[PDB]
DNA sequence: TTACCTCTCG
RNA sequence: CGAGAGGUA
């Protein structure tokens, strides 16, 4: 066979700062850009209004309600023949408030700054590219240290070719003096470093074909004199010896993968659609404003005010500028993997807040608790009750609970047979219990199966496929045989139903899903469905037998049972007619071929007559024999309760291939 | 064709795990191995090797044909791992019309000249000189990929020698300028050499090669290199199977012979000699295996007869001990493995210098002139005054003239050394050439030929 | 519940895919090299092709 | 009981799980490298490791089910202790293009390769506990996240 | 561990 | 809506 071929894949990447944009990016009929949003405000001060350039707004974010521009007039969407798609007076996107759901918007940074996740973890992927220490470029990032050869891509005049250096004494202010105004500044951008624009600068001009010549050579000479000398030392032969191949790989992927090393110190920063973050008025719900707000407006602050300060003061020092650089990064790295560093950045009365990455981690992380499993319509629950009379394909399901689960299906059958005009009317006749109602709903279940589970469902068959009953009454009622797969007891267990929408779905539930064909478990093979408790003592009870010697008789049997019936009918007759008792011995003529399960043994009397007929006395059976040696009878001894047995499960084989016919 | 390899192994899955009628052939896993090789966008090199593994497994079904050795030798070098490539080439070569196919009109990054100018860049000439010889019985012209470096003198005739990317003495000083204009000037273009962030390889060499290019190594560093591991190995061999061995004299040998080889990476010489290791034999390591040459069920703990519970067991047999050279059934292979490499002089690589340079001249390649002075120098730092006719000849049969002080301190050595004839030869070839001698060099040469006589 | 999520993880992704994966390989069973009662030789077998 | 099970399945110590097993691990190890050469040695020993060990970790789980009366078939147990059992560390010698210093590769792949390649890949098995085995898969998405 | 229910509190 | 507490099977 030639398989059906499907070819479907799912890319993961970091991006580029010319995507974020575009992901929020549009431009109005008046040619105007739209999509940054400046201002830290949400809302409106008492208004609940969307304030322009807020975490909110509409023009950005889309419309809030649909067709109502910022105006306040109505135009409608479904029709874009003569529709501004913006007007003039705003920009409107008139269609949808759903947009509000996907659409995204970017916040501009003035400084560079740094993902958390690269640098946290102990093998850091920057460091493994930068192949300098750890500390030097961590340094850097979080104090004030100032690298003095950031760019091997460029000549420079100046030429100390220094690491990060505490020391900025050196005379920078003559050097200034001498030179033109920013001749030191393109001095200064080869030469002196700081922030993490450094960082972005060092990983941007690197030669990577290089790299992986040098560790290869490197790698290569140590291990001279490997493992020959004292512990301390062979551990760290080889601590050295793997960061370089880690780093080898490292540089060998971002060769052929289309991902660029810049991209990890971050320019753009991208926002959370509006709806995402409710931040719905905490009116008395008091966590309605989403701390996702909370920790956006301080990035949106502190960037602010740095975008001020160099514009305000160019004439105020880099300790100036310095100081809120540091507090800029802070708010972002809180943002993106609070916890990370320990930090606990959070407000006093608050909880340490929550960083993007415990909304993905975990049980109640997106995954595990929305991706794997989720709420769903027609369903109900109720407790469960025993039930004994219903067949095995059936199950019992209170009235209130159907009505609930099959209405959908009712208000058609309602309307096809014209006992109501429209939508509105069958559902008034619904809520009045009107007696017709009842008659379509038993109608409509008649063929359709529903689901049934229970809470724990450690196997299979915790879920099962019933053809529902109605009953009155309040609770669900299953088979007796059907509790040892659903491990279900009648003290307080509840269980939970589904009904199976589509056509596809309603042939899988009876073709593959009900108790019939499914009475064997999957571990080695066993029955799962058999007699358990009482119904265990009865057969037990019937075929139990009677006492045979002393019990039965006082005195010994040889100083000095009875009746002989010729069809098993008779006998179970007389028991009804209390005739004889279950346990008393009969003796029951037999057609057929000696079945009886019994010991070997030889006969205990054989009576040989002279005509020639043989009695043959076996302790559960006579056997008559004649000279020509042909079994003229045989007689079974038994009690009438072996017999109802037997009976049972013969009259069931035939019965089922008679109705077969 | 598609640019997606996936789409091909799928195809490829469904014939191998079915039924007779749909399993794969010689053709079948050519077309595979193209996907993966022809390919823009992710490692696929372990997933070629693997596919090879399969094929070999089913070898008493599959014999390779000559498509599979051309695509094998692509890989392999496209990912330099030039190692392997130059055992399949040993099998393409056989086969007739093969260049032709590895070539595929130069439309993939010409997978032929790739392959020269790696083997070049290791150093491996013993091996371009097999395989530049191999071209020409068949008739197809060296590709024009063979390209001068900044340095003008590089090109595969004259790389290997150990002066490395210096550009090679001609008595006149290269005329900077006259460079320039020939590459690009006033208008035109000339592959700026300034680094730019972008990555795309600033040497033009590196391209078509998936990472980066061979790094550089002489025939000379090669050769201390090769020359090390064999004795490495049997320094191995010594380590864990020779403490103990069959001569009675080896007490005193084996204290001379450890250090020694350690020695030698950084009497007994013929005991040395008669040391060897048997490798790519199956057979020996065969004769091994059957070993003529609480309370559960526990594996025996010797490993000998691990061995025994093996077989009886069924776990591992005879039958499988088989690699590539039992399946696809190669003997050239046996005698190359044994042999001890041969060790580097001077002398050697002047043999080898002009063999190739006139297989080249013979296929159509066009030295420059740098590239004979290379050649030139290293014959003058071990005397090799032979040489010195043939390569003058070369030179100026290639429409190049040298500079003259060049000329006549060779003319020089000769006389020194006594090879006074050939001086001779070397003016009365001048003559026709054209070139001028010196005059007081000539007024010397007569006077040496008057004492010869 | 942990024991049970971990082992539907490692193995979640096996389903039957091909009537012959073409092996000529097998365990061989005895009922030796290990001591074992009838019971546990029967069990093993059962079911295998 | 259940600890004991975790235990098994989760291979923190190879050890652990019996005495007599790891001293026929590192002792094979040592001694096949001198009887055997490059291309069959690392082969045949991984082969022998991969056959004890899957014998005595569905031995041990079982026994401990056989004892408090649970009946459960072997091919189940079996699908779990491949994949526990299945792939192979090359190692800190072995550097080429083709395969890096420390790897996880599978077992049916080192083997076809090393048939294939003269290059040395030297390789030896690594038992892999439940945990760990998921976070090496195919499938970022959900088998690993 | 799963599911289920009620409440109070800023 | 975010926390806390008492239950159920
Ligand atoms: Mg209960």
């Amino acid at each position: 066979m030639i398989d059906r071929y499907k070819h479907q894949q799912l890319r993961i990447g970091s991006v580029s700062p010319q995507q974020i944009s575009a992901w929020a990016t549009k431009i109005l009929p008046n040619g105007e850009i739209v999509g940054e949003v400046t201002k830290p405000y949400t809302f409106h001060y008492k208004t609940n209004k969307p304030e322009k350039d807020g975490l909110f707004c509409e023009r950005i974010f889309g419309p809030i309600k649909s067709g109502i521009c910022a105006c306040g007039n109505y135009r409608v969407i479904g029709d874009e023949k003569e529709d501004p798609k913006f007007c003039e007076q705003c920009g409107v996107e008139f269609v949808d408030s759903r947009i509000r759901r996907y659409q995204m918007g970017y916040i501009k940074l003035a400084c560079p700054v740094t993902h958390v996740w690269y640098l946290k973890r102990l093998p850091s992927y920057i460091a493994n590219l930068l192949d300098k220490p750890l500390k030097e470029l961590e340094g850097l990032v979080y104090c004030d240290f100032s690298f003095a050869r950031p760019i091997t891509k460029k000549p420079t005049f100046l030429r100390l070719r220094g690491l990060f250096e505490y020391e900025i004494q050196s005379w920078k202010y003559s050097i200034p003096l001498f030179f033109t105004t920013q001749g030191f500044d393109t001095f200064r951008n080869r030469e002196i470093s700081t922030g993490a624009g450094a960082i972005r600068e060092q990983l941007a001009d690197l030669d990577l074909r290089i790299i992986i010549e040098n560790s290869l050579v490197e790698w290569e000479e140590l291990g001279e004199e490997g493992h020959t000398g004292n512990e301390w030392e062979d551990r760290k032969v080889g601590r050295r010896k793997d960061f370089l191949v880690r780093r080898v790989e490292l540089a060998k992927h971002f060769i052929r993968t289309n991902i660029e090393p810049e991209w990890m110190v971050l320019c753009l920063l991208p926002v959370l659609p509006p709806e995402l973050r409710p931040i719905i008025q905490i009116d008395g719900g008091k966590l309605m404003s989403s701390d996702i707000n909370e920790l956006y407006r301080r990035v949106i602050y502190r960037n602010n005010t740095l975008t001020d300060l160099l514009t305000t003061s160019r004439s105020t020092p880099g300790e100036l500028v310095m100081c809120q650089e540091k507090l800029v990064q802070e708010a972002v790295d809180t943002l993106l993997d609070n916890g990370i560093r320990g930090q606990p950045m959070r407000d006093g009365h608050n909880k340490v807040y929550k960083s993007f990455s415990d909304v993905i981690e975990g049980k109640e992380g997106r995954f595990r608790e929305t991706l794997l499993g989720k709420r769903v319509d027609y369903s109900g629950r109720s407790v469960i009750v025993v039930g004994p009379s219903l067949s095995l394909h059936r199950c019992g399901l209170p009235r209130e609970i159907a009505i609930e689960l099959f209405q959908t299906f009712v208000i058609r059958g309602l309307i096809r047979q014209h006992l109501a005009s429209n939508i509105g009317v069958a559902k008034s006749k619904i809520r009045e219990k009107e007696p017709i109602v009842w008659e379509i709903l038993q109608e409509v279940m008649q063929g359709h199966p529903v689901l049934l589970n229970r809470a724990p469902t450690l196997h299979r068959l915790g879920i099962q496929a019933f053809q529902p009953v109605l009953v009155e009454g309040r609770a669900i009622c299953l088979h007796p045989l059907v509790c040892k797969g659903f491990n279900a007891d009648f003290d307080g267990d509840q269980m939970a139903v589904h009904v199976p929408l589509s056509l596809e779905a309603q042939v899988e539930a009876r073709l593959l899903m009900f108790s019939h064909m499914n009475l064997l478990s999957p571990a080695i093979g066993d029955p799962i469905s058999v007699p358990t408790q009482d119904m265990l003592i009865g057969l037990y009870v019937l075929t139990s037998g009677n006492h045979r010697g002393i019990c039965v008789n006082r005195y010994n049997p040889c100083n000095r049972k009875e009746p002989f019936f010729s069809n098993s009918y008779d006998a179970i007759g007389a028991y009804r007619q209390k005739r004889i008792n279950l346990d008393s011995p009969l003796w029951l003529r037999w057609r057929l071929d000696q079945r009886v399960i019994a010991s070997r043994e030889t006969p205990i009397e054989v009576h040989y007559e002279s005509l020639g007929t043989f009695y043959e006395i076996y302790g559960h059976y006579l056997i008559v024999r004649s000279l020509k040696k042909q079994i003229l009878f045989i007689y079974i001894r038994t009690t009438v309760g072996h017999i109802a047995l037997y009976r049972e499960i013969e009259e069931a084989i035939q019965g089922f291939s008679r109705a077969y016919s | 064709t598609c640019g997606i390899p996936e789409i091909a192994f799928a195809t490829f899955e469904n014939m191998e795990y079915g039924e007779d009628h749909m399993k794969p052939d010689t053709e079948t896993y050519n077309w595979v191995i193209q996907a993966y090789t022809r390919a823009e966008s992710y490692d696929r090199v372990q997933d070629v090797a693997e596919l090879l593994g399969m094929m070999v497994e089913d070898h008493k079904r599959v014999q390779p044909n000559v498509r599979t050795y051309a695509l094998l030798v692509e890989c392999f070098t496209k990912y330099c791992v030039v190692r392997e490539a130059i055992r399949h080439f040993r099998g393409l070569k056989n086969f007739e019309g093969g260049t032709q196919v590895l070539y595929n009109d130069g439309k993939y990054g010409d997978p032929l000249s790739l392959y020269l100018r790696a083997l070049c860049r290791e150093g491996r000439i013993v091996e371009l000189l097999e395989a530049l010889e191999a071209m020409a019985k068949d008739n197809q012209p060296i590709p024009p990929r063979a390209m001068i470096l900044s340095r003008k003198y590089r090109t595969l005739v004259s790389s290997w020698i150990e002066p490395l990317q210096e550009e090679a003495e001609l008595g006149y000083e290269i005329d900077y300028i006259a460079r320039y204009v020939a590459e690009g000037g006033l208008t035109g273009d000339r592959k700026r050499w300034v680094p730019r962030r972008g990555k795309t390889p600033l040497d033009p060499d590196a391209e078509g090669f998936i990472y980066s290019n061979p790094r550089e190594t002489s025939f000379k560093q090669r050769c201390l290199e090769e020359w090390r591991l064999h004795h490495r190995k049997l320094l191995k061999t010594l380590h864990n199977e020779g403490p103990s061995i069959l001569g009675k004299i080896s007490e005193s040998d084996y204290i001379r012979l450890v250090e020694r080889l350690r020695k030698i990476i950084k009497e007994l010489d013929e005991l040395i000699s008669r040391i060897k290791l048997h490798e790519g034999n199956t057979e020996f390591w065969k004769r091994r295996f059957l070993g003529e040459g609480d309370d559960d069920d526990w594996f025996p703990l010797d490993i000998q007869e691990a061995f025994v519970e093996m077989r009886k067991r069924n776990i591992f047999d005879v039958s499988d001990m088989y690699t590539i050279t039992d399946a696809w059934g190669w003997t050239w292979e046996k005698e190359i493995k044994n042999k001890a490499p041969q060790r580097w002089s001077q002398e050697w690589e002047v043999e080898l210098g002009i063999k190739v340079m006139t297989k080249v001249i013979e296929l159509g390649g066009t030295p420059t002139i740098g590239d004979c002075a290379v050649i030139l120098r290293a014959a003058v730092r071990a005397p090799m005054p032979s040489a010195f006719l043939n390569i003058l000849q070369t030179t100026h049969s290639l429409g190049y003239v040298f500079g003259s002080p060049l000329y006549d301190e060779i003319i020089t050595l000769c006389l020194d050394l006594g090879e006074l004839d050939a001086a001779i030869a070397i003016v009365a070839d001048l003559e026709t050439s054209g070139i001028k001698v010196p005059d007081e060099t000539l007024d010397r040469v007569i006077s040496a030929r008057q004492s010869s006589d | 519940g942990y024991l049970t999520r971990r082992l539907v993880e490692v193995v979640q992704h096996i389903v039957v895919r091909r009537t012959d994966c073409g092996t000529a390989r097998g365990i061989s069973v005895s009922p030796r090299n290990g001591m074992m009662p009838e019971r546990i030789f029967i069990q093993t077998l059962i079911g295998r092709v | 009981g259940l600890p004991k099970v975790e235990q098994v399945l989760e291979v923190r110590s190879v050890d652990s799980i019996s005495m007599n097993l790891e001293k026929r691990i590192e002792g094979w190890n040592k001694c096949i490298t001198r009887i055997l050469g490059i291309p069959w040695g690392f082969l045949i020993g991984a082969e022998l490791t991969i056959a004890q060990s899957r014998i005595s970790l569905v031995n041990k789980i079982q026994q401990v089910y056989r004892s408090q009366g649970v009946q459960i078939h072997n091919r189940h147990l079996e699908i779990i202790v491949r994949q526990i059992t299945s792939k192979v560390l090359v190692s800190e010698d072995g550097m080429s293009n083709v395969f890096s210093p420390g790897e996880l590769i599978g077992l049916l792949r080192a083997e076809r390769m090393g048939r294939a390649l003269e290059e040395a890949i030297c390789y030896r098995v690594v038992l892999l506990g439940i945990t760990r085995a998921s976070l090496n898969t195919q499938s970022f998405i959900s088998e690993a996240s």
